This record gives C-alpha cells, structure tokens and sequence, in this order.
C-alpha cells in the first residue's frame, strides 16, 4: 500500500493512506530516500491518516513523497549468521562485511510467553564465577542488574559472562547497546574481537552485537532493546537453548521511550517520565524469560540518575531484577578482580529451598564473616591492630582469605594477569568455601589464594611459593 | 450497516479508541471489537465514544467494527472458578478448558450500605504468630500489608492462603475460607511459580488467581482488582467467607494513572489523577460482613502496597491508610537483619481484628504484648529482665516460610515463651527449641492442643496440663 | 492578500469564516442574490435523508464525497461560486457545519439587505390595530430604508406591559420590572 | 477544530477560482508572523530544514511542515515581515563554507565574515 | 419540563432542553431507571445544553435518555423526625425504617446568614481532654476544626468528643459523615443505639445521622455536607435550639469537587485543584455559623494530604475556623495520644480576658517550654544532652515531662489499650501543669506522667514505679 507524508514535525512523520491503513506498529518505507528511512506508526489520527515515529533524520523529506507500507512490523535478519555482525535497530549490518545472510525474518514487535510457555520452577546459572555464583547466583531466565560501569571491569565481566556461557553451556549471546557511543561501541567491537568472543574468519563467533547509535532519533534507540531480543528469542525459541542478553544501558531505555512519548504529544507523568514508563518497560522485561523449550537471561546495566534509588527509572527496572550485581571501584584498587562487591551484591534465589541448603549456609557464612571482618577495621583503623582478641585475629585472617579466594583470573584477560583463566564449576567454589570456613587451610599464607581457580589452585599456590 | 448497535473505530491511539456510532451503547457498557478484543465505553460524547481497549492497542484500526454486547461490564463468578487462573475478563490462562460459569456479576456494582454490615466477629487465620498474636485479622476485615521491594509481603497473603486447609478440608462450612489471589503489574514468571506453589500445597481447589501481569495494558491492571472484587463478592453475598489479596495496590495506581494521562485529564500530585483515592475506595469498600439477614458471608480484603524507600506518609500510602481497617508495616531493616516477618510491631495496628482475636490466643498475646511493648521503650535489674524477655520474644516470632501454624501451636510456643520458661535458654537456641517443642507436642500430646482447640480456651486444667509439658520438655532439652 | 469586502454582521466561528469568505467572494461580482438562493437550495439538497447518511460517514473517503457532490452541482445548474464553496467544505470535511453556514450566510445577507431584527413580549396577544401603531413606531426606531422584521412571542411570565428588543436597543414597559424595582427600592 | 490556513483570506481566494495563477509549489503567502515564528502559506514542494528566502530579503529555516502550512524560523528581526509577504524556496538545506580561507577570520552562524577583513575565500561548502 | 441526554462523561451528564431550560442547582431525575438518580445542574453551555453532576452512579445512561426537571433544587426533609434516622445525600432514609415523614422540606442550596446577624459571644466549651483544654481551649458556638494526616486520631477524637460533649448536652446533634469509612458509620449508629442517643422505638433520639461515605460517586459526596448543614440550619433557625455539627472528613467534600472540576472543563488549579475551591469552602463554611437565632457547635475533622500542611486545601480551611487541633504523626508516633501538636493548635478564645489569668499564664509557659525544647532538639539530636548547660537540662526535663502529661487516655480507646478513659476537669489541668512547670516533680522519672488523668494519679504512677 502506499500513501503520502503529510506532515513532518521533527521526528514525527504524519502519513495518509487513501486505499487502507497500515495497523499500528509496522514499519513503513519512505521512497526516494537516499538512505533506508523507516518510520513506525504509533497512531490513527483519523481521515486515513497515521503518525508514525521516525528510525532516521527526517530531514529533507517533502510533503507528498511516497510511503510504502511494508506490512508487517520492523522485521529483521536473525539466525546463526547474525552471531559476530553489528546490525543496527531495523537489522541492516553496520559493519561493513556485507549482508547479514539468513533464511530466517522476525518481527521485532511479539508477545511475552503465554501463562503456559513458562517455567514453574526457580533455576541457577552457572557462570564459572566465584563471587557470582556464591553471593549472588544469577537465575536462569532472570534480569540481573549490574552497577558501577565506570573503569571497574564491566566490559571485561560482560566478555567473561559471554565466553563462560558459550563454554558451559554452549549457548550464544547478544548484546543490545541502548544508546551506545559510538566510540565506545568501536572499542567494544576491538576488545570482543582481540579477546576472541568474535571471529571474523573462520565464523565460530559467539555474540551477536546490535548497536542503537546514541545520535540515532529517539526512536530507534526505543527500539534497539525490541531488536536485541528478537535476535535472543530466536536462540531460545528456535535454537532451544539459554541464551545471555547484555542490554548496556537500561536507563537509556527508558530516556528513548520517555522522549518517544513526549514528541507523540502526551502528557508526563510523575518526574517528566512517559505515562507509559512501566508498560514499556514491562513489555520488553516480560520477554526475558524461561519458556519450556530455552531460556534467556538478561543484565541491564544500570543508571541511578541523581544518584536516586526511588527515581521512577530504577524505581521501576528494580522491580524486574531477579538479581544485582555490585562492581565497586574501592575493590579495583585492592588488585581483586571481577571487582563484585561481594556484601552489596544481591540475589533473590539465594534462599535454602531454590540454591539447597548447604550452598546457602556457604554464602550466609561468608558474608557474615566479611562483614565481621569490615566491623572489625575500624578497630583496626583506631585502637590499633593489637586490640583484637585470638577469636578475631582469627576471623581477620580467615576474611583476609576469603576476599583473596573470590578473586579469579579470566581467560579474556589473559593479557592482563598474566595467569590462565578458570571457569571453576559450582561445586568446586561451594568447597573451597567450606574449607576455608571451617579453617582447614588457616596454616595457609593469604597471597596463596589470590587469584587463583579452585581451592586445590591455592593448595599448588602455597606449595610452589614456599617451597 | 445498523449505527445503533454498531459503529466504526474513528481513531486508536493511546489505548483510547474513538468510535463513531454505536447510538444506544450505555456508559459503561462493555462492547466488542471485530479483531476479538473488548472495550469499556467512558465517554458517552454527542459525536463518538471513547471506549477503553481490555487488550493491546496494535489489534484494533481505524474502521474496524465495535459491536456492542448489551451488557455493563462483568465477569463470570461461581464455584466452577476456584483452582482456575483467569486474566482480568475472567477467560481462563492456564489452559485447562472453558470456564463454564453460570452467573455473571458486575465488576462496577456498588458496596453493601451500612445496615447489611455488621461488627467483625470471626477470625481470620494466618498461621503467622506475629500477625494472629499482635495484629489479628478478623472477616470481613481490610488489613493493609504495606512494604517495600523484597520485604515479605506476597509471603503473607501465600502463608495465608496455605493455612486456610486445615479450615477447607474439614466439615464445617461456618469455618471454610475461599481465597483469591489478584496479582497486577506483576512479573508472570512469579504467578506462574506462586501458582505451583499452591498446588504443591494442595490449597488451589480453593484459591482463584487473577492475572494483569507487568505484560498486559493499562485497562487490564486497572480492572483486575474489580474482577476480583466481584468473584469474592459472589461469596460473600451466598453466606460463605472470601479473602481476597490485591497484590498490588499500587500498580493499580500506577496503570490508571496511565489511563488518565492518556486521557489527557488534570494531574494532580505526583501526576496521579483526582479519583485516585475515589479508585480504592470504590474498591476496598466491598470487603464487608453481612449481618445474618443477609446471608452471614463476609469478604476479607488483604491489600498490598510498595511504599518507596519506607515512606509510609506517601501520597497513595496514605490514601489507602485511610481506607483500610489497620496496617502490617513491614521494615526493610529488620527484614534485612534477619527478623521475618519482617513486621514492625510497634507502628502495625489492627483497628478492628482485636476484637474479633480467639480467646485461647488472646489472654497469652495480651501479655506478650504488654511484654514486647515494655521492651520497646528500653532499647540494672529490671532493665535487664526486660531486654531478655523482649528478646526472646522477638527470637520466638521468627518464621519459616510456607510453613503456617495452627492456632493451638501458636498459644503453645506463645505460652512458652511468655510465662518465663525460657528466660534461662540462650537467646541463639530459641528457634530451635521452638522446631522441637512443635513437634513434641503436635506428636504425643495431640489430646491438649486438641482440647484446646474445641473448647477455644487456655482452660485451668488445660493450663496445668501446658504448664508440666513445657516444663519437662525444658528440663529434657 | 485580496482586500475582501467586511460584511455588514461579523459572524465568528468556522461558519462564521467560511461564510464571510463566501460574501466577500460574491459581493465583487455581485451574485449575492442568486449566491443566497442557491445556498437556501442546497440547504435541502444535502438535507435528502440518503445524502445526510451518505455525507455524515466520516468512512466514506473524501474523494468520494467531493466527486457525489461535484455531480450533484453539475446536475443542479449551481454558480462557480457555490459549487467551489461546496467542494471547499468538503475538502475540509466541513460538511457536519454546513446548515450553520447556511444559516450565517442568511443572517449576514439580511443585514445586507437592511432589516433589524425586532422582539416584543407581552402577558397576552394584541389586537392588530395596536401592533399597526407599534409597527409604525419601531419603525420610527429604525434608520431610513431599515426594514423591520417584527417578531411576537406571548410572556404569561410578565404580569402585563411589554418588552421590546430592536436589534440591540431594549425597552421593558412590563408590569413584573417595576413591580421588582418598587419592592427593592422600598425595602432599602 | 480549525486550521491556521481556514482564515478568510484563503477561502476567498478559493471559492472564486483565484488559486490557480498563484504558484504554490515553490512560493508562499506569510499566513501569520510573531516573535520570529512565521507561518507561512503554500510551498508544497519545500523539504524539512530548507533554506527560504522571504520578499524583504531575510532568510529563513522551514521546520515544520504541516498540512496546512509551513513553519519558518525567521533569520533576524521580524519587523520586516509581515502577513502577505511572498517567501521563495532556495532548494537548498542550510550550508556553510569551508577550507583554511576561514582560519584567522571571525565568521557569524552562517560563514559571513563579520570583522569587516574583507569577503572569504570559500572554495568548498559543506551540510 | 424534559430534556434529553447528549452526553455522559464519568458522573457529568449533559442535558438539551429545546423547551425551558432549568435554572442552576436546579434538580432533574432521570427518567427510566431503577432507582431515583437525581442531577443537580451546575452550568449553562449554550445552545440550550446543561452540563450537570450525577448524585449517583451513571453506569446505564444511554444518549438520548429522557431527563425530567424537577423545578427546585435538592429538597431534603427537615424536622424533629429526621432524628435517629439516617439519610444520603437526596435525603432518602437508608436505614431501613420506612419514609422520613416531615411536613416540611428544605432546599440544601440555601444562602448564608448575612452580617447582622452574627453573634460576637465568646464562652468556653470543656471537653475534658488536657491538651485541648489548656492550649487550645474549644469554644461553645464556634468552629472546630481537627487536621491530621492518615491514621494520627481525627475520629478517635471526634468520637472521644461526641461521647463527652454530645452526652452532655440538652440539644440536638447532627453527624454528617462524609467520605469516611462506612463500616465507621455502622459502628457509630450502633454505638449511638445502645448508649440511648438513639430509640429505634420511641421519639426521644438526639442525633439525627447523614452519610455520603466514600463508596459513593464524586457527586454524592460532593454534596452530602450541604445536606448535614440544611439538617442542622433547621434546628437552629426554626427550633431555634443549640445544634452540635460533627462532619468527618470535610477534605473529602473539596477533593470530591476537584474529581468533576476536571470533567467540567476547568482550568485546574496550584494542585490539580478546582479553580473555585476557596469560594466552594467558603459558601460551605459560612452556612455553619452561629447567628442571632440560634446556635451551632461545628467539630469537622480535616485530612492533610500526605500530612502537607502546605496544601491549598487545609490551607484554605484554616481561615474558617477559631480552634484548630493539628494532630501530629510524629507525635503519635512517639506514643503520646492524643498526638495533637501543641505549637500548631490555637484557638480565639485563648485571651487572658476569656480564660483568666492562672488559665492564660500556663498555657503560655508550657507553651513557651515545649518552643524552647523544640529549638534545643537539633543540637540534642546530634552532639547529646551531655553539651548542655543546666537550665537548658531543666528545660528538657520539664518539657519531657509536660509532653508526656499531655496524654491522656480516653474513653473509646478503651478497646485498643485496655486502660480505663478518664476526664480531667479545667481545674485538675491547670492545677497539674502548674505543678509540673514550677518543678514540684522534678524528683518523679518522666514516664510517670504517660497516660494519665490527674496529677495525682501521676504521683502514684511514680509510687508503683518505685516498687
Ligand atoms: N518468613 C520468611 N523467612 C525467610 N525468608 C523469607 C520469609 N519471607 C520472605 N522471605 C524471603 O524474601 C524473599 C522475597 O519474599 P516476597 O516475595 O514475599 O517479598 P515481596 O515483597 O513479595 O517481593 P516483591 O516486592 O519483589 O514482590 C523471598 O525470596 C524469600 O526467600
Ligand atoms: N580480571 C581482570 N584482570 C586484570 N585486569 C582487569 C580485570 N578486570 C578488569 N580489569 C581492569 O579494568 C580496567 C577497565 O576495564 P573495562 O571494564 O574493559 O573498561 P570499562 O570499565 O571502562 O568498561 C582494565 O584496564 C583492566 O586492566
Ligand atoms: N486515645 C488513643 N489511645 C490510643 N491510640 C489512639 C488514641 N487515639 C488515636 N489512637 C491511634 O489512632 C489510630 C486510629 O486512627 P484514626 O483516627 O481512626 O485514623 P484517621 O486519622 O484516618 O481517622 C489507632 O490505631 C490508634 O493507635
Ligand atoms: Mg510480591
Ligand atoms: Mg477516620
């Protein structure tokens, strides 16, 4: 079908169709456009007209050109050879090595999985990480948001998730940049690239990039998060399998939809965020999920403006999150790394009927002695380290341990350690846990245990050191 | 084409379609679109009407049909829909069938007035020893739970649910309580498990859930508490007890503050329209308890809501403070420090259950409640008594999860632990020697506990009898 | 812009611009006459009950509606002016508010033609000597060459005398005014 | 409703046939001028962001292109304009010179030399 | 005369009249439903239309529904058999109990008593609560007037008052509740039935009851307090009798307006408030004063939005009343009830001309000590009660002291704490807090004054305590 622009305010594009109107949500193709422009309807304004939000500059369009409706909403390539390509929200490749080759199409506009499409049971994912998997396990099929993201390894924790997950347990990834810079979002490639999570020769990539352009129309960057989990349903769905989505930022989500809103004309609501705030975010959260065939498993990263906890932002993502992760840059500087706050972090399956009994006295334990361990540096800090008794002087070195037994080298940074990377299992960290709680290794000398995999490591480590 | 009972959809946008006939629809009626949603029409105008789509937005166009179904707005209500899962127009999500109901109620239909109700004389059980000793629920009762993010309070109205078997598998239907479970604006992966939840506990061949999870429009939110309203008050008005859990109330709030904005009305304070307060109250008033001319049920309303960062003195908070019959404050900070409940007993009220409370538990929480108050206020000799009675008091309230109690072991732990038997135990082993009094006296001793329960009482004898069993199980601990 | 001629009545609105762009259209040119005669026929034209359903669905597409009543025109015998006033209130599906165009065009072309509108109100009916005199003296209100146009409606409200509106002018002779005004005044 | 282009002026003009020697494909008629907002009349073929030029000799951004009308930010003082004025298309979007014959010249938004050195070089222009 | 609906939009429905239209407030019933809807009329919109408010639920309205004037505007029945009955806001028993049968009825819409005709005496009115006795004196024929947030004791206290005030009283009574609990009112009506202000059986009920409770439309509550006051004019210009006026909440009759302002095409006001909100409490307020021909004593609880003071509503009512009781949430939490706040309260009659001089002179000192602990309490907070000088130590003795005697407990609370009420008489109260403030208890711990009536029983309080 076609139809003719009839208005052209900023970035929204008001359309007439004189044989039959397009439902709302499709995408629509502006003919005579220099560059692909797509513009998505949002509205039925009545007299065969529509309002549709612009994914490009609408600048330089006419009123009259021709629209020609596509039919169906913004469809883009996914499949097996999206994996390693950067695609941008309506799915055209941007990194310039040709078309995203696919037999496969799909609508970046569905419906969260139906009552019955759902798991009823609670799950954990395991990533191979220390901390991650004691303190603060991530649910399978769960979002988990992450914090800090300032020069404190989030990118390095974000291609240390993909690689470990695309090696347990064999699925792939994508990671959704939500307003991402575009100097940033090149560095990024650089890094998956050297690190190897992408493979541009021999196609044995695991992550699968889409880039929403932080100078893109508020528009597209709305849309990019839509994209990232069609690519991700199609692993799920499809493939059957669990799936990693990194949407890097959450926060810029929601800015794209609150200024979408507020270009369509409608009136804000409490803090100048769109009225629609917790149905769009509810819309895409609720397609993070564990379906009977996979599963994918979502980490916004996060942005708390003004540093404000109740913001209606946060205050509606935190009400998605299955899990937190804390990375802290006063750990950084200890030489400790993932620097995951371990006492900040937080879970919601960690609880004795979800992640058993044992795995759950492990982690109580462990954070109740780093906790006793930061009481106890005040002391430290003031009465001098002499004040302490024998039962915690104990305590401090057995903390002292444990901080340096969360460490862990990564096989994606293998250039900045030195050492080999370790994906250590559940068990094994549950273990080596026990062990150093109970004290069974308190003849031990603390820098045996750092960053090393599991606790036989720092057996080797003691070893090799004093010998 | 007939332009009285069907029109033709102007315009769709905002959730907000305006229809252009449709000359004999009644204001609030609900009316069907050709794609196979439905809409409620608000605004009877001269020249269209705006009917408010119970769906998504992107299935309706512009001159596709509305054909009006020539009722008011209401679901179907009846015994076919407990142990089912409904959405917020009462057709069923979980895939087990047709509904199959034979009455309908209207979800608008307005609250009994004030000669069918009468005083709250019942109590409602929840198997929590904090909540039946220190804030007791009677029926016919509205006991705000009100929290914050991962407080405890979805395992309140679940424990509830739970504890209501022992009561809906025996014989007499004077003590049978119906539960509904509304959940809005919720994450459907936490239905989903709450519903396996129940079922595993066997207590969904007496529980509805409605759904209006994070995923469904506006309407949908907005309108599922009064499905849900209107289910429980089929109960109520046929002489049997409900209990229904608005679980939240403040994600109502929420998405009809979205269908105002859309709507382009007046925000108020915090952007929340003028009716807010007018949109609970229409809805918490239902929860009566009729008076024996009228059948006798009653409908218990135990709704939730999410206060931000603990503000208790919020805007919809409060509104829903001065609708409800009492409070449950949970604190993040006990939550956190490992009291759960979490329940802040010195800001949680019941305005109306204390009357309504059993006489057995009664007499033992009355002095636990002088006792914890008067350790309140001191936190030498009789300082010190205090601090370690109030202790282990608070270590004696702590809770399992899924776990409720009937009332006969709660008067026995609460008796133990008000009378002084345990003023001598270590304030860490309380818990424990809790988990193996239980079991003692719920293994040898069922014919006092039982005695108990029937003649609804602490009777001298039975105290007697209590007093030799606590005593020896402390010395043999 | 073209220097359109006032009207004598300013009528506001979006009758009140359609019909004021169709008197300055006619007034040069001067088809007034015949421009009102054929608005007063198309005022029953439009009015045929299968044209009004056919006119009041906003489904059927403006090009439809523009090229019925371009038919309707044609077969009609209209002025250029009248058929582009149509065809312009269609465009702008403006077809709802067209009977108000009709009417603010007859109200703007009796003022043209000089006539002021006239009220009386009375407790009972008069005899028609006495609404002779009263015609000769409301016309002794007017100016010269301003046709009256009497209008008699029968107030029982009144307790008696009579109201008179000459276009803006007003005089109450009636029994109830004064009787109000006595009572105040006495009861200060 | 209303429009800003149903005032009298245009339904006159189009009632009796005098819209047809008026060329409304790259010329318009101001419909409204205040506080520099023009709303201008006509420029059908007018792309979003392009330059036009008013009969007075000022300049002017079309930004919002509306059905009826056309929404141009007006380059300078509105005192020169006013309702009727002719306002022509350039047809081209706003540009501004180019190269290293600006380096050491103080140059205003639109690349005109304003410290009175003399013209600029300008060989290249650029969007 | 008959009009026919055009349109309905939530509780306003629009009327045409072709023939006469209806004055304003003028009433209309809706022809063909099940129940008696009535619709004051509030605006004339031209073209023979008037936009009106439904006094009941509009669901059913169907466009083109035929609508009957009625020619006068809401007439209510008044007389000595509107007591012991309760009444809706169109008058209409509700207590199922057969038809209210007066020979005279009366138009809520009346005008208010002009200037000649107020009355300038000034009596005392004792309610034997210590905080509102002495600080706060009530006056007989005046207005009060409770503000407080959710939940701090607006209706204990007004109930506390009804049972002191209203069982001491010769004349009639009249409760008005608007938007307030309606199980609230089941119990009021039964508390009323068995303490004899009410014969179901017999013509010697005192009280004569109306409610518009909070399930109700926004035009039943809207206008439900004008229904009250109409009750309560009758009994006081025709009986010429002294009338107690209790309305509880009145906030509910200015935020019920601010529900059809939006409706009726309003600018809205500083808060999404109806523009004509102090000209509504205005003409409200005015009709319950106490003229030459008799005499009204006005208690109206007030709710303060998200306990804001600030706001435009009990900002605005404050200038309508003599004594104000502002209960306090911090207060009430520190367990003091009730929790009215001693600075905030005021009242006109605190004149050492009306009160006298022993009266006068310690309200002022304790009123002057709580000021001086008040400005003191920051420092407190923060670097102890160790830096401060002695007096300063007395003060906050003293002032400590005072706080807590000003609790009492009262009679309907009986329930909820289990102590016994208890009245302290205007002598009892002076005489008490005159011994507190000139120190002859300063060897008593403070928590001996929580919670009692006289001194004395303070006094033996301390005694109980030592053992
Ligand atoms: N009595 C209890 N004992 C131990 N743990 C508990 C108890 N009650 C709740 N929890 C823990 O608190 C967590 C959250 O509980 P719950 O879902 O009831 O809080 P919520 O307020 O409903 O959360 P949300 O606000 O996210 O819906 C659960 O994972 C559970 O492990
Ligand atoms: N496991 C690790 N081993 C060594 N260095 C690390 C590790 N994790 C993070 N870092 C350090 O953190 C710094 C920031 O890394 P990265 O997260 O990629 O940047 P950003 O935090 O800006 O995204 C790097 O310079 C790197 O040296
Ligand atoms: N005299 C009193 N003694 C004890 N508690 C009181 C007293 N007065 C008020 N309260 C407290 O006030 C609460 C009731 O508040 P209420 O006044 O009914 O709410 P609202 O302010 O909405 O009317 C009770 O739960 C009780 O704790
Ligand atoms: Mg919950
Ligand atoms: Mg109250």
């Amino acid at each position: 079908t076609t139809g003719r622009i009839v208005a052209v305010i900023g970035a929204v594009v008001d359309v007439q169709f004189d044989e039959g109107l397009p439902p709302i949500l499709n995408a629509l193709e502006v003919q005579g456009r220099e560059t692909r422009l797509v513009l998505e309807v949002a509205q039925h304004l009545g007299e065969s007209t529509v309002r549709t939000i612009a994914m490009d500059g609408t600048e330089g369009l006419v009123r009259g050109q021709k629209v020609l409706d596509s039919g169906a909403p913004i469809r883009i390539p996914v499949g097996p050879e999206t994996l390693g390509r950067i695609m941008n929200v309506i799915g055209e490749p941007i990194d310039e090595r040709g078309p995203i080759k696919t037999k496969q199409f799909a609508a970046i506009h569905a419906e969260a999985p139906e009552f019955v499409e759902m798991s009823v049971e609670q799950e954990i994912l395991v990533t191979g990480i220390k901390v991650v998997d004691l303190l603060a396990p991530y649910a399978k099929g769960g979002k988990i948001g992450l914090f800090g993201g300032a020069g404190v390894g989030k990118t390095v924790l974000i291609m240390e998730l993909i690689n470990n997950v695309a090696k347990a347990h064999g699925g792939y990834s994508v990671f959704a940049g939500v307003g991402e810079r575009t100097r940033e979002g090149n560095d990024l490639y650089h890094e998956m690239i050297e690190s190897g999570v992408i493979n541009l020769k021999d196609a044995t990539s695991k992550v699968a990039l889409v880039y929403g352009q932080m100078n893109e129309p508020p528009g597209a960057r709305a849309r990019v998060a839509l994209t990232g989990l069609t690519v991700a349903e199609y692993f799920r769905d499809q493939e059957g399998q669990d799936v990693l989505l990194f949407i890097d930022n959450i926060f810029r989500f929601t800015q794209a939809g609150s200024e979408v809103s507020a270009l369509l004309g409608r009136i804000p609501s409490a803090v100048g965020y769109q009225p629609t705030l917790a149905t769009d975010m509810g819309t895409m959260q609720e397609r993070i999920t564990t379906t009977k065939k996979g599963s994918i498993t979502s980490v916004q990263a996060i942005y708390v403006p003004a540093d404000d906890l109740t913001d209606p932002a946060p205050a509606t993502t935190f009400a998605h999150l299955d899990a937190t992760t804390v990375l802290s840059r006063a750990i950084a500087e200890l030489g400790i790394y993932p620097a995951v706050d371990p006492l900040d972090s937080t879970s919601r399956i960690m609880d004795p009927n979800i992640v058993g009994s044992e795995h759950y006295d492990v982690a109580r334990g462990v954070q109740k002695i780093l906790q006793d361990y930061k009481s106890l540096q005040d002391i430290i800090a003031i009465l001098g380290m002499d004040e302490l008794s024998e039962e915690d002087k104990l305590t401090v070195s057995r903390a002292r341990k444990i901080q340096r037994f969360l460490s862990q080298p990564f096989q994606v940074a293998e250039v900045f350690t030195g050492h080999l990377g370790k994906l250590v299992p559940l068990k094994e960290t549950i273990k080596g846990f026990q062990q150093i709680l109970a004290g069974e290794y308190d003849h031990l000398p603390e820098q045996a245990f750092y960053m090393v995999g599991p606790i036989e490591e720092a057996v080797a480590k003691a070893d090799k050191l004093a010998e | 084409v007939d332009l009285e009972e069907t029109g033709r959809v102007l315009s769709i946008g905002d959730g907000i379609a305006r229809v252009h006939g449709l000359r004999n629809v009644q204001a609030e009626e609900m009316v069907e679109f050709s794609s196979g949603l439905k809409g409620m029409s608000l605004n009877l105008e001269p020249d269209n009407v705006g009917v408010v789509v119970f769906g998504n937005d992107k299935l309706i166009k512009e001159g596709d049909i509305v054909k009006r179904t020539g009722a008011i707005v209401d679901v179907p209500v009846g015994e076919e829909l407990l142990g089912r899962v409904v959405d917020a127009l009462g057709n069923a999500i979980d895939g087990k069938g047709p509904i199959g109901s034979k009455a309908r109620r209207r979800v608008g239909l307005k609250a009994p007035g004030i000669i069918p109700r009468i005083s709250v004389r019942e109590p409602m059980q929840t198997g929590i020893k904090a909540v039946d000793s220190l804030v007791p629920i009677g029926r016919g009762q509205r006991e705000l739970i009100i929290g914050d993010r991962q407080t405890g309070k979805t395992s309140i109205a679940i424990d509830t649910i739970i504890n209501q078997k022992r009561f809906n598998d025996g014989t007499d239907e004077k003590k049978k309580l119906y539960c509904i479970y509304v959940a809005i604006g919720q994450k459907r992966s936490t239905v989903a498990q709450l519903v396996k939840r129940l079922t595993d506990a066997d207590a969904m061949k007496y529980t509805i859930v409605v759904s209006a999870t994070a995923s469904d429009a506006a309407p949908l939110q907005y309108l599922a508490p009064y499905s849900g309203c209107s289910m429980g008050e089929y109960f109520r008005d046929n002489g049997k007890h409900a209990l229904i859990i608005y679980d939240d109330l403040s994600k109502q709030a929420v998405a009809y503050r979205q269908m105002s904005l859309l709507l382009r009305r007046p925000p108020g304070r915090e952007a929340y329209p003028g009716d807010v307060f007018y949109l609970h109250s229409r809805l918490l008033e239902r929860a009566a308890k009729m008076n024996d001319a009228f059948g006798g049920g009653s409908l218990t309303a135990l709704p939730v809501i999410e206060t931000q960062a603990g503000d208790v003195s919020a805007y919809i908070p409060t509104n829903v403070i001065s609708i409800t019959d009492g409070q449950i404050f949970l604190e993040t900070e006990l939550f956190y420090k490992g009291i759960r409940p979490a329940i802040n007993v010195g800001l949680s009220v019941s305005r109306v259950g204390s009357a309504a409370q059993t006489r057995a538990m009664k007499q033992v929480a009355g002095t636990m409640k002088l006792e914890l108050a008067q350790y309140r206020e001191v936190a030498d000799a009789a300082t010190q008594q205090l601090l370690s009675r109030g202790v282990r008091l608070t270590e004696l309230l702590k809770q399992g999860q899924y776990s409720p109690m009937a009332i006969e072991e709660q008067v026995a732990v609460i008796y133990a632990g008000v009378r002084g038997y345990l003023d001598k135990l270590e304030p860490s082993k309380i818990t424990k020697f809790e988990n193996a009094f239980l079991s003692h006296v719920i293994s040898q001793h069922q014919a006092l506990l039982s005695k108990i329960r029937t003649d609804g009482k602490i009777s001298e004898e039975s105290d007697a009898k209590l007093k030799e069993i606590v005593t020896n199980f402390l010395a043999g601990f | 812009f073209a220097k359109l001629v006032r009207p004598p009545v300013q009528i506001y609105g979006i009758e009140g611009r359609y019909a004021t762009a169709l008197y300055s259209a006619a007034s040069k040119q001067n088809k007034l006459e015949q421009v009102e005669k054929e608005l007063l026929r198309v005022g029953q034209i439009l009015k045929e009950p299968k044209m009004a359903a056919s006119l009041l669905n906003p489904y059927v597409k403006r090009s439809v509606k523009v090229k019925s009543l371009s038919d309707m025109t044609a077969k009609e015998k209209f002025s250029p002016l009248t058929s582009n006033l149509i065809n312009l209130l269609a465009e702008n599906g403006r077809l709802t508010n067209t009977p108000a165009v009709i009417s603010a065009f007859s109200t703007m072309m009796s003022v043209h033609r000089g006539e002021v509108p006239c009220t009386v109100t009375t407790a009972s009916a008069l005899d028609e000597a006495t609404l002779t005199e009263l015609k000769t003296v409301l016309k002794s209100f007017l100016s010269k060459g301003q046709v009256l146009k009497l209008e008699v409606k029968i107030d029982p409200s009144i307790m008696g005398g009579m109201i008179v509106r000459i276009g803006e002018k007003y005089v109450d002779m009636s029994a109830k005014t004064k009787i109000q005004k006595l009572s105040r005044a006495m009861r200060e | 409703k209303t429009g800003t282009a149903e005032v009298s002026s245009i339904l006159e003009e189009r009632i009796l046939g005098a819209d047809t020697s008026v060329d409304l494909e790259e010329t318009g008629r101001v419909l409204s001028i205040g506080d520099g907002i023009a709303r201008v009349h006509g420029l059908r073929n007018v792309q979003a962001e392009e330059m036009v030029e008013f009969s007075s000799g000022l300049k002017g951004m079309s930004l919002n292109l509306e059905p009826d009308n056309v929404g141009v930010v007006v380059f300078g003082n509105d005192k020169l304009i006013k309702e009727g004025d002719i306002v022509k298309r350039t047809g081209a979007i706003v540009d501004v010179p180019v190269g290293e014959e600006l380096l050491g010249r103080v140059v205003d938004a639109l690349g005109n030399a304003i410290d009175g050195k003399g013209p600029i070089g300008s060989k290249a222009r650029r969007r």
